[PDB]
């Protein structure tokens, strides 16, 4: 575990309704709910393709397990029920365990990319916004939709509003 | 010669079914059945050749 999801992100959002992962802003304009198409792209195609392996590596040949014996043949009968027992029972712990550890690994999969999602805007805004904890930063200085757009595609420019953010910083 | 005899006795089983019968005919040669035994079947199991206390 990661801590993002159940962690120091709390709970999820019902408004943002088009991906996994993404951004709530507020402005001047007005607030909304816009998904992280890159990383919300990148969990879609590694779970697809965690489920397809899943599925298609079962391949089997025809095979008929029902068999039909009289009664001087209860060795037969008894060797015949050994192998579809085993194999069910075989069959049956791994189907079980194998869910049991992959949801386990999807889970982590995606507080793993929320994590990667905040410390990436993080590293982008550095010391021209502030943490205020819950996932959530408070910008020193006055954003509006392009700037906001320019956060969340990873095209920020720091030092177009640097020496604003110090002045309200140190203040 | 085994257990004192030369001759041998081949000893044969069948199970006969509700509802069935069984006829023996024979001018000799015969060790015929006394006792026999009726078995209801259950789950299947097997013989464990041990010397080991029971409990």
């Amino acid at each position: 575990l990661f801590g993002a999801i159940a962690g120091f992100i709390e709970g999820g959002w019902t408004g943002m309704v088009d991906g996994w992962y993404g951004y709530h802003h507020q402005n001047e304009q007005g607030s909304g709910y816009a998904a992280d198409q890159k990383s919300t792209q990148n969990a879609i195609n590694g779970i697809t393709n965690k489920v397809n392996s899943v599925i298609e590596k079962m391949n089997t040949q025809f095979t008929a397990v029902g068999k039909e014996f009289n009664k001087l043949e209860r060795r037969m009968e008894n060797l015949n029920k050994k192998v579809d027992d085993g194999f069910i029972d075989i069959w049956t712990y791994n189907a079980e365990l194998l869910v049991l550890l992959e949801n386990e690994r999807t889970l982590d999969f995606h507080d793993s990319n929320v994590k990667n999602l905040y410390e990436k805007v993080k590293s982008q805004l550095k010391n021209n916004a502030k943490e205020i904890g819950n996932g959530c930063f408070e910008f020193y200085h006055k954003c509006n939709d392009e700037c906001m757009e320019s956060v969340k595609n990873g095209t920020y420019d720091y030092p177009k509003y640097s020496e604003e953010s110090k002045l309200n910083r140190e203040k | 010669k085994v257990r004192d005899q030369e001759g041998r006795i081949n000893y044969y089983w069948t199970l006969l079914e509700p509802g069935d019968t069984i006829i023996f005919e024979a001018n000799g040669n015969l060790i015929a059945p006394r006792y026999a035994f009726a078995l209801s079947r259950g789950f299947g199991s097997g013989i464990i050749n041990s010397n080991a206390p029971m409990d």
